[PDB]
Parts: structure tokens; sequence; C-alpha cells
């Protein structure tokens, strides 16, 4: 009878409000579920307080990073001093008595997944710098965000990879002809283009703040003809050296998604400059989206190629013993890793300069140079340029 | 400085009373104490039991168990688990310096009980249980036995062995309630009989070989001293003649019996089994062995496999290791950590209950090591970094039909019996 | 006097004519003469050639008749005289003096209308009842025939290139063109005139080549609204027949002159004193699979300096005086003309077909690249696409086309644009155009777009444009990718990668142990050189500098695992030169 990991609190708090007696209230800036007492709500921050002030004594106090109970595990994560993150967990139970197996649990994905909620809600509404009463009701924004699985996560959600979109040459110089905007309308920062849900033109733009902006359209403007207007948005992005506020404009065709950064230090665009874009740029990308499809549709051991510079993946994606594998032997020279399971699958591992290569087997009846072979095999099949000097 | 040691050990009470720090005095940190009581009371309010805490290259590992709060802090490699168990064989020795019932009622008795006071003079046992790590300042393999949770048996040709073994088994059949006897020299069992109906456990086995280690008084006299076995009967205590061969001969023999008052017998049993050894000269053959400094036969095998730095090879059906001796490059202290570090990776891996493997091979920067376990072995093998793989497969198994030859020299299959 | 027709600013000069003296012009050879007393007293000779006019001054009597025409032979060593319509006399010329004993005298009954060079010691005759051939023998001094033909004409017409006879029918109504050569002379298909009812008079024929290609033209005047039109029919059809393909507008009316300037239909107004050009490979409008055409530029007059109606306008672009005794030759200047014609596109396809049209094309082109730049994108989108299909044409051939512009010509232009914000696009629209002509990118393009894209902080454009070879695979560009290694690692990622391509390993060697990586560099050795090549100085010494005291044992061992497979030992050969390292060792790790 499994349980599996399920989600119990999550919370906010600076230890610096409230010094004064009486005021352990003000310590809480969100607190979710919010049909909990706060009273439990006071003894929750005391007990991570206490905790952190343990480890304080050791090292440095920005070093804790978890704890561990009978039954519930918790994360903490500091973005800016002062304030931290925190994310309580459940523990699976197994029955036959409880037998809890908080064994299988990894602290990295979970981290990860803390790092990102404040990367989205800094892309959205910047920094977390009385104030403390605005901030306080600007960060209900985090109610929805975890309203739309904990036990569905692997290693991809630990690195944020997005996958590849193969182009040929011809339609891919088309594509990014789509930077004439910048010159006709001076008023335009910066475009990225995308397909359906893999990036297919973005430039300019760190990995992060691609990956941000990928994960709020999909989010947003897919799930829930023209210029899409919501019920004037702003982001955060970095571009030289600093970041800055942008007004964001989102103009769909058939099936790609076209983000126009406006700079933000002046007014809102007005109607006359929609109008212009929509009557100059609609044929165009409607051609282009429709001569993509028509191409696209023109044209056992796993795998997964990871690169570590640009975040995009190649697979074609194992019971939980084996995933669970593979997000531990993850991350400096190369490396190369092969390990057997009782349940007898091979998983073998590379690490060129920077990317990550990944090959499952299920063969019960194979030697180690047997399973090097048909690595070997797998590797020169679905790759060309053969990158590991084998010869 | 105090906070940059490399291994802490706190033990507490229910309460919050000091009883042992691994460093520092137990009175001048009754802060730290009282914080750690106060967190565990905090969270066990909520009808739950702290056990770690990880934070950034700190670890820290907590038990509760009869009323007494363990407590192990590390910036080693080493994992939880690790940790837990070093726990549990420090609460052991607690568990056999002062017998089960009596600190159950003591406890049951006023809650406010120092226990130091019991715990006098035994602390010699607890800072050799703790530093027989090679974290400080140790250059040997007691690392090695400890990781593995077991012993190494003293390499002699099968004959010396069943001569001692026989003679033993002869001249203590008479006596009365003789529960086991054992002969270790030099941090090597030698020799070991039982009763037919009770067998022995291998952790009580290291704390028996941990006891004669540490106490010194055993050779300048016939020590009559009581004994406390958790396994065999966490109860009642087991009262040890302990004394050593001869002058010439140091092997330390101890005869384990429940009579207190059977001393005696067991002295004119001890005399009659020294002179029958030294008649068939096996206290040569020890004496000759003792002064061997690498047991040039192991040394000449692995010399003649080069590309290979360091393994231990342990069977399945008994806790006994095999592993050679400490060589070039890993003769400083750093290398020597760094292996330590990475058997004790492999050890975590292999045996992890929630994910098992059964085959790992790497090829680092510096090394390429090997991990394979086996329905019958299990071997850990560390060659150099530029070597293919044809090459370690075939040294490999030259190396395991080699041990596999000379296994009755290396390893005791069965104990005798009285 | 902003104007595109000019003349010679060093006209040729000779005598002008008198009441007595006459003056003969060849088209042929472009040679005027001017006879004195019947060529008894010296006849001048003006002409091309040599620098200086090449003159022959000869005595000959007076036989009686005027002369119509004197020619030299193509060689110019035999001239020819004719007086009257019967007794037409073929005279010999030797040396460079006029030998007069050797002149031979021939009679025709036919009605005689001119004689012509078909080879340099051949002469051919027209005449009116029908044409002939004939070749002159001087040593027993007879005039032999060998073919012929039969058509009564009216007038003729004659093509010193392509020896093609223009001659119109005595029945007024017909004209066929004749093809005459050495020994061979046959008729061509009738031209299709179109109107077999029209009056053709001696100003109304013209027959020149343009563009290598032989036509004919014919003025008229519009059918319905009575305009002035010129009327082409080239010479390309399969056996050289006729055919009409093009037809101009004129839209004016009175007298007209056509002559044929670099390749451009040039017609003269007396009346309007007006000239106009006709480019006829300029895309026009095309009615009924015929293609009509209408002036480049608006109207204007030859550039005033030095239309009277004297002059004697003779193919191609020759014009000579009467009563003035001088002669020019027609000239364009393109100057003025690439500020008269204002869109870009036809002035780029009127200049991809001239004779100059490099220097102000690509002045053109770096005008509209670097100084007036605006938001001009869809034109150099077009202006590319244009030459580009050129240099493609020229590639796929292998005479070069007139006006050739490569990549190493607009490479030059890019450079004065280098740093700027809007040269990326400018670039990308290039490699665009030259791979949609199927053209591969050379060194100094590839070297320009890095180096762009880098500056720029574009690193996705410049991974996709990797991956697809868009980018010379040379070593030198992979140095110029490993040179920067510092704005970013994916600059160093993108170049190792691509070294790797190449399979260019020492240096990926150098690079692995200019990091401080010894033992990857050592495994990449002894796969690429092979176990009997690795330098043990080099990697020991590598492996000393970096004092790790691990990486030096296992060096040292797996050079002396070398010495036993090789050597049967455990030392160090005295080749090698190592005792140093070898005392270090020692020293280091006691035994």
């Amino acid at each position: 009878q499994r349980v599996e990991i399920t989600l119990r609190s999550f919370y906010i708090f600076n230890s610096t409000f409230g010094q004064v007696e009486g005021e352990e209230h003000k310590k809480v800036l969100f607190y979710h579920p919010n049909d909990i007492e706060l009273n439990t709500k006071i003894k929750d921050v005391g007990l991570s307080e206490a905790i952190i002030r343990f480890t304080g004594t050791f090292t440095s106090e920005d070093d804790c990073q978890a704890l561990h109970t009978q039954k519930t595990t918790q994360l903490f994560y500091q973005p800016e001093p002062g304030y931290w993150l925190v994310l309580v967990l459940n523990v699976p139970k197994e029955v036959r008595v409880a037998d809890y197996r908080g064994a299988e649990i990894s602290d990295r994905i979970y981290r990860a997944i803390l790092r990102q909620c404040y990367q989205m809600f800094r892309f959205q509404n910047g920094c977390f710098s009385n104030p403390d009463k605005r901030r306080e009701l600007l960060c209900q924004k985090l109610l929805q965000f975890y309203d739309q699985d904990p036990a569905q996560c692997d290693i991809i959600d630990m690195l944020h990879s997005i996958q590849y979109l193969p182009l040929d040459k011809t339609l891919f110089l088309r594509a990014q002809n789509f930077g004439t905007l910048c010159e006709t309308f001076p008023d335009i920062k910066e475009s990225i283009m995308l397909y359906q849900e893999q990036v297919l033109c973005g430039g300019k733009l760190s990995p992060e703040d691609l990956h941000c902006v990928h994960s709020y359209v999909v989010q947003h403007v897919l799930k829930v003809g023209g210029f899409v207007r919501s019920r004037p948005m702003k982001v955060y992005v970095t571009l030289d050296k600093e970041a800055k506020p942008y007004y964001l404009l989102i103009y769909r065709a058939l099936h790609i998604t076209l983000c126009l950064f406006l700079n933000a230090d002046q007014v809102a665009p007005k109607q006359d400059l929609y109008d212009d874009l929509h009557a100059y740029m609609a044929p165009q990308l409607t051609s282009l989206a429709r001569d993509i499809s028509s191409e696209l549709t023109k044209e056992a051991p796993k795998y997964l190629f990871i690169n570590e510079q640009s975040l995009q993946h190649h697979t074609n994606f194992n019971v939980l013993s084996i995933i669970a594998d593979l997000a531990n032997g993850s991350g400096a020279p190369a490396e190369e890793v092969q390990v057997k399971t009782t349940n007898d699958y091979w998983i073998v591992k590379r690490r060129c300069n920077y990317r990550q290569y990944y090959v499952i087997l299920c063969n019960s009846k194979a030697t180690l140079l047997d399973v090097t072979q048909e690595a070997r095999r797998i590797f020169e099949q679905e790759l060309t340029d053969d990158v590991f000097f084998d010869k | 400085l105090w906070q940059g040691q490399k291994k802490h050990i706190f033990i507490l009470s229910e309460a919050g009373k000091p009883i042992f720090s691994l460093h520092g005095n137990e009175d001048k940190l009754a802060t730290l104490f009282g914080v750690i009581q106060a967190l565990v009371s905090f969270v066990q309010m909520g009808q739950d039991a702290i056990t770690s805490i990880h934070a950034g290259g700190i670890k820290f590992a907590f038990m509760q168990r009869s009323s007494l709060i363990l407590v192990a802090a590390s910036r080693s490699n080493m994992s939880v688990q690790q940790l837990q168990l070093q726990l549990g064989d420090v609460y052991n020795q607690i568990l056999s310096i002062l017998t089960y019932s009596h600190m159950t009622k003591i406890f049951e008795r006023r809650k406010n009980f120092d226990l130091r006071r019991l715990l006098s003079g035994s602390e010699r046992l607890f800072y050799n249980l703790l530093a027989n790590d090679s974290s400080s300042a140790k250059v040997s393999n007691n690392i090695f036995t400890f990781l593995t949770n077991s012993i190494r048996v003293f390499p002699l040709p099968t004959t010396i062995r069943s001569q001692i073994t026989s003679a033993i088994q002869s001249n203590c059949s008479k006596i009365k309630n003789l529960v086991f006897a054992v002969l270790i020299a030099n941090n090597k069992l030698i020799a070991l009989v039982r009763m037919k109906k009770y067998s022995i456990h291998p952790a009580d086995l290291r704390l028996i070989f941990n006891l004669v280690e540490c106490s010194e008084s055993f050779k300048s006299s016939e020590n009559w001293s009581p004994i406390c076995l958790p396994k065999f009967d966490m109860n009642g205590y087991l009262h040890a003649h302990v004394s050593y061969l001869a002058d010439d001969c140091q092997a330390c023999l101890l005869l384990l019996s429940v009579d207190r008052d059977a001393f005696f017998t067991l002295a004119e049993a001890k005399a009659k089994i020294t002179e029958k050894l030294r008649k068939s000269h096996c206290l040569e053959a020890i004496n000759e062995e003792l002064q061997q400094p690498f047991n040039a036969k192991l040394y000449q095998q692995v010399v003649g496999i080069p590309e290979l730095r360091h393994f231990l090879y342990k069977p399945k059906s008994t806790a006994q290791l095999l592993c050679p001796m400490l060589r070039h490059p890993y003769k400083s202290l750093t290398e020597l950590e760094r292996l330590e570090a990475i058997y004790c990776d492999l050890l975590h891996r292999i045996h992890n209950s929630s994910r098992p493997l059964k085959l790992i091979y790497e090829m680092k920067e510096r090394e390429v090591v090997l991990a394979w376990a086996t329905g019958t072995y299990e071997l850990y093998a560390i060659f150099e970094p530029v070597v293919d793989k044809a090459t370690v497969i075939k040294y490999v198994d030259k190396l395991i039909k080699w041990i596999e030859k000379e296994y009755d020299v290396y390893f005791i299959r069965n104990h005798a019996t009285f | 006097g902003i104007h595109y027709i000019e003349l010679t600013p060093n006209p040729i000069r000779f005598d002008a004519v008198s009441q007595l003296t006459n003056v003969f012009f060849d088209d042929s050879n472009k040679q005027i003469f001017a006879v004195r007393s019947g060529g008894a007293t010296g006849v001048v000779v003006k002409g091309p050639g040599s620098p200086d006019d090449v003159v022959i001054s000869f005595c000959m009597s007076d036989r009686g008749g005027a002369i119509r025409s004197i020619k030299f032979s193509p060689d110019n060593q035999i001239l020819a005289v004719q007086r009257k319509e019967n007794s037409v006399e073929f005279i010999c010329f030797q040396g460079d003096q006029p030998l007069l004993q050797d002149i031979i005298t021939h009679q025709v009954k036919t009605l005689i209308h001119g004689f012509v060079w078909v080879h340099n010691r051949e002469v051919a005759l027209i005449s009116n009842t029908g044409v002939e051939v004939y070749t002159v023998v001087p040593e027993k001094r007879q005039v032999r025939s060998v073919k012929s033909l039969s058509i009564g004409i009216k007038w003729f017409a004659w093509c010193c290139d392509a020896n093609v006879a223009l001659l119109c029918t005595s029945e007024g109504n017909s004209l066929i063109p004749v093809l005459v050569k050495q020994k061979v002379i046959t008729k061509l298909p009738k031209v299709d005139l179109g109107n077999p009812s029209r009056d053709v008079q001696e100003s109304k024929v013209t027959l020149g080549q343009v563009y290598g290609v032989l036509a004919v033209l014919i003025l008229q005047s519009n059918s319905t609204t009575g305009l002035m039109e010129v009327e082409v029919h080239l010479l390309n059809g399969p056996g050289l027949a006729p055919r009409k393909c093009h037809v101009l507008r004129l839209s004016l009316l009175g007298r007209f002159a056509i002559n044929t300037v670099d390749n451009l239909i040039v017609v003269h107004h007396q009346a309007s004193g007006t000239s106009l050009l006709f480019d006829i490979s300029l895309p026009g409008e095309v009615i009924n699979e015929i293609t009509y055409h209408t002036p480049i530029t608006p109207g204007r007059s030859i550039k005033p300096f030095g239309y009277s109606t004297h002059w004697v306008l003779f193919q191609p672009n020759i014009v000579i005086d009467a009563k003035l005794g001088c002669m020019w030759f027609l000239n364009l200047c393109i100057e003025p003309l690439c500020q008269l014609i204002s869109d870009r596109i036809r002035l780029t396809e009127f200049l991809l077909q001239r004779s100059n049209g490099k220097q102000m094309l690509l002045k053109v082109i770096g005008q509209l690249v670097d100084d007036q730049y605006k938001g001009i994108f869809s034109r150099i989108n077009k202006i590319y696409a244009s030459w580009v299909q050129l240099e493609l044409q020229n590639q796929t051939a292998q005479t070069p086309p007139i006006v050739l512009i490569e990549q190493l010509d607009m490479v030059q232009i890019f450079q004065r644009i280098a740093r700027r914000p809007y040269t990326e696009s400018i670039l990308m629209l290039y490699l665009q155009s030259l791979n949609k002509f199927n053209i591969a990118a050379q060194e100094e393009l590839s070297k320009m777009i890095i180096s762009e894209l880098i500056s720029n902080r574009s690193f996705d454009t410049l991974r996709r444009l990797v991956s697809y070879s868009m980018l010379l695979e040379s070593k030198s560009v992979a140095c110029f990718l490993l040179s920067h290694s510092n704005v970013d690692t994916a600059i160093s990622q993108v170049a190792i990668d691509m070294l790797g391509r190449i399979e260019a390993h020492e240096i990926i060697i150098e690079v692995m142990l200019g990091q401080g990586k010894v033992i990857d560099a050592l495994r990449l050795a002894k796969n690429s050189m092979g176990l009997e090549k690795v330098p043990a100085r080099k990697f020991l010494e590598a492996a000393h500098k970096t004092k790790d005291d691990l990486i030096f044992h296992s060096v040292y061992r797996f050079f002396q695992m070398r010495n036993l497979k090789l050597y049967e030992t455990l030392s160090f050969p005295k080749a090698e030169q190592c005792t140093e390292f070898i005392q270090h060792y020692n020293n280091t790790f006691p035994a």
C-alpha cells in the first residue's frame, strides 16, 4: 500500500521582522495551506529557526540545507540575505505496521524546484527587497503557482532542459530573417520565436531567461490569430549586464509564438503600433508556420544526450529504481561509468567537454565487453562526428 | 579550532546531563547539550523522531535509545547510515560496560542520576574505538576492517593451526561451563573454539579485540576480569581469564566462563595448553611469522600484477577480510584519506537497500576502480588510470583464481568445537 | 549639359573635300579615302590601326567615271576600283608603292552595284541581275568565278563581321539575307516582314549587330496613332532564320537615325534635337509574345561640345563630316546615368551588362550599404539575388560574362561597415542569398561572420551555423575561434568540436596540456600517435610542473610499463636522456 511523496507545507519567513515580544505573527510572509491555525504557523517557523541557529554554531549560517525526521523532510533555501523558503514534504509509507522509506528521496531535485519557484517570482515581480505589508500581499502570487506532481520528477526537471528542434538550413535562414523588426520599428529591443513547445530561434538571451520565458508562455498562453491580450505586462530580464523591466508582447500565428521586448522606461505602446505590427507581420509569419508544419509532416535501448551549455536535450524516453540511479550519478575532466543493477539493467554514462550521455540496456546475458560494444553501437547509430575519439 | 575537527561524538541523557564528549570537556559544553536536548524534545512533541541534518559539507546524525541521546557530526565523505552504525557501536560499548538490566533499573530510579560515576575509568575503550579510524593520525587497515565490519585472520599453514586447535580442544575438554576460548596475536585472530549450541557474533568478537588491544595490564599478570557480550546474553556477565603465552611468544589467550569462582582451573588449563604447544614447536612458527613485515608470499603475488594499487576481498559466508599492504603512492596521509573515501563511497553504493547494484566500473582521472558482488565473494579493486579493460578483467580473474587456491591459509571455514 | 552621349576628346582630322577631290568611306576597315585628281597626285588614308594615322599615297591615271568605292584587302595588299556599270577594273597593289604596270581590266554585262572582300585574298561582287563571287589571280592576270545565285536587286546592304548581306529584290516586296563566305553562298529563310506591301527606302533600313547577335532594324509609324516606332528582328532562329523579337516605342514624329554604341540602340531625332537609348536586355512589357520598350531616360541631346543635317552615320558608332573634315566616335558617360536613374534595381540591371559597370556598381553598393542606409532592406535583398545568379552561372559553366562580382569583391565592401549595430543583418542576408544559390562561403566571409556573431553576443546562431557546416572547416578558422576563448566558454566548446570534426589532434593535445589536463592528453596521444611515438620528455615535464605527486607517479609508471613492453626491462634507455626525472622520482618516493 504505497503512499508516495505529497506536499505538506510551504512558507516564507524573515527573522528580522517581529523582534519585539507580541509580534510573533510578523515572521510569516506566506503560509500554505492558509487554513492552519496561527499558533501552528508560529511553531513551525520557530522550529525552522531553531534548526538554522543550531547549524550556525559549526559553520556559516547560510549553509543549512535539509532536515530528515522519521516521516517528514524539510528543505531550506536563502535567495537573499534574511529571507528563507521552506518546502515540507511527506515520506512514502509501506504497509505490510508502517514502513517509512524516506531513503527514496533525492534532495537535489526538490531543491532545484525551490530554486525555480523563486526564479519565476523574480521574473514576473522582481526581487523581494511598512513595505512588508505590500510584500505580504504581493506574495499571494505563490497561491496559483502551487495550484497549477511531486512524485513525477526526474533528471530533466533537475537540470531544466528543453528538447531540440531539428530544421533544414533553408527554413532556419528564413526564420532567423525576422530580425529586421528591430530596424523597421526602432522601439523593439528583442524578439524570440518559439514553435509549439521547442525553442525555434531565441538569441542574445541567457539560457535562464529563455527558460523562464518559455515556462511562462507554456503555462499561461498555451494552456489557458493575433496579439493575445490578458485580463501591459512587465518582465524583468537581464540584458547588457543589468536586469531591467521590459514590456512583453505575444503574437500568435498558427503554431508560432513570437515574443517582443519593448522598452519599459517610457509610456505604454499605443494601438497604432499594434495595428502596424499586425499589418506588417501577419502574412509572412503565417506562410513560414505553414511551411515548417508541412516540412515536419514530411519528415529497445533508450538514450538521453544532455548539453550543459545550452540546456537542449535529445532523448526518446524504466522502473523507479532505474530512474533513481540516473539522478544519483550526475553532475572537470572526462569520465566513464558502467553500472549493473540487480534487476539486470545496464547503465552507461559518458562526459565529454560539456555534455552528458546516457544509455540504458535490458539484457541479462551480457558481460562487460558485450555491454561496451552495444553502447558503442548505439552511440555511433544515434550520433555523427564521433566525439569520444573511439576511432 | 574546536569546530574545525573532522569528527565529533556527543553523548547525552534523556534529561540533558552531559556524559561523554570526544573533544573538549563535558562540563564546558553544557549549553550545546541543552540546545540538543531541547531540539530533540521539541521535535518529539509532534509524535515524530529526528534523525539527521545535512548542512552544506557537515552532516549530523541523531539516535534516541533507552533514554540516551547519541549525536555524531562529521566533515568526511561518510553517509548518514554509516554514522548510525558508528553510533550503534558506541551504544554497544556502553551496553557492554553496564549491563542492560542495571542501566534500565537505575534509569527507572531517580531521573537525574549521573552516569559518569559508573563509567569512570573506562574512557580508554571509548577513545580507542573512536580513534580506530584513520582520521587523526593512523595509517593502518583498521579503518578497512571497520568499514566492512569484519576481522583479519593470522596467515599460518594449515598444519600449525590444526595442531593449535587440537591442543586447546583436547586440554580444555573436562572443564564445566567454558563458552569460548580465543587466541589472538597482533590484532589478528589465530584460533577459536566454541560450544556446540552457542555461536558468536562479529560485533562481540570485535569488542573482545578492542578490549585486548586497548588494555596493557594483561602482559604482566594473569588478569581475571568480567565482560558482557550483548548478543550472547545482554543481562548476564561473563568472566574472562586473560593471559599471554610467554615472554618470547606474544600471543594472547582468553578463556570465557560463566562461573565467577572457577579461576584456578582456568590457570591450570592455560598452563597445560602452553606446555603442549611448546612441545610441538607451534610457538616457533608463530614467532617466525610475527617477524615477517609484509607476508612475502602475498607481496610477491601483488608485485607480479602491475597496474594494481590496492584491493580488499571478503567472502559472503563468514565475516573475514583479506587485504594487502599499503604501498606507494598511498603511503602519505592525504592520499590515504582519498583512498578511504573511495572505499566508503563504493561500499555505500553497492549495499544500498533501496537501490542495490551488482557491478561498478569507473574510469576517473586518477584511477580506475572496480567493484563486484557475486553470490560467493565481494571484491573492491583499484587499478592505474591508463589501463584498458581487457587487461583489468584478466588481472582480476587471475587474482581471484590465486585467492581461491590459497583459501585455507588465509581464511577459516568452520570454527572448532569443544 | 548633363548628358549621356558625348564624342571623342581627340578626334581624327583629315583633308576637307573640295570641288575636285572626293571622299570615300570604307565601313569594313573603318577607313576614309580622299582621292585627288583621279588618284594621280595621291590619295590620303585615314582610319584605325597604328596610333599614327596610316596613309598610303599612290598614283593612278584618269580613266573616266566617278568612283563610288576604293577598298584595300583585309590584309591590305590589293585594292579595287569601279568606274562604270559595264566596265569594272581590278587593280593590283604591290608592296608599299603602287606597281602601276600590273593593273587588270575586266568587263561585265551585268548591272554593277558594288563589291566586297570576303577574305584576305577574295573579292565578292554584288550586281543587280544576280550576285556571284569571284577570285583574282595576278599571275595569269585573270579573275576566276566559283558560284552565283540570280536575283534582281534594287539596293543592298553589307555586314563586315557576320558576312551577311541583306538584299532587296527588284520586285520591291521581298527581302532575303544571303550568307557569303569562301566558295559557299546560300540563301537564308526569307524574312517575315509582316507587311509585304509597305514601301522600303534607303533611310528606313539599317543593319547592325548588338550583344554579338546580328539583327535588322526597320523604321515604322504606328498603325493606330501614327507615332513613329522601330521594328526589330533578330537573326537568332535555328539556321539563322529571321525572327521578330522586339519593338521600340518612340512616340514622336520626324526623321530618325540609329547607331549602336556599347550595345545600346541609340535613336537620333534631328527636329527635336534629342537622342533616345534602348536597352534590349532590360525587362519591358510584352504584348503578343513581342516585347515593347520605352526610353530609359528622358530625351536629351548630345553633350554640347565642338545635330547638323550634313553628317553621315555609319555603324556601329561612326559619325563623319563632309564639309568639316573630321570624324568622331560616340561614347557614354555612366557617371551622370548613375544619378539620372533613381530605381536601384533598374540601375543594377542596367549596369550588370555594360563594359565599365564594375567600378560604378561597387560604388553604388558601397553608397547604399554604408552612407545612405535606412530601415533598403528589400532593395539589397534583390540586388544580391540579381548578381549572385550571374556568379553561379559562371561557375556551373566551368567567355566570362561582362561584369562579374565574386565573394572577394564584396568582402572588401563589408570591411568599412564593421563594428556597427546593423552589420549582422547585412551579412546574414548575403549568406542567405549565397545559400539560396548554392555557393560555398570562403574563409574571409566565415571569419567576418564569426567575429560579428561573437561581438553581438549571439551564440545560438553560431551553433546552428556550425551545425549545418555553413562556415569553412579550415584550421585557420579553428585558430580564429580558439584565439578568443575568453568572451565565453561556448566559443571554446564550438572551437574544440569543429577541431575534432576535421581530425586535427595535435592542436587538441596542445590545448589540453595548456589547461593542465595531463592524463586526458596522454590518453588521446596514445591513441593518435600509437605508444611507440609519444614523447616521454614533454609529458614528464608537463606532469612535473603541476606539482601533484600523483599525476607524476601515474605518468612515470605508464612509461615504465611502456619500457617493459618494448625492451623487456624497467629502465629508461639512454636515448631519452631523462636521468633528472629518474633522480627526482627516486628522491620523491623512497624505495
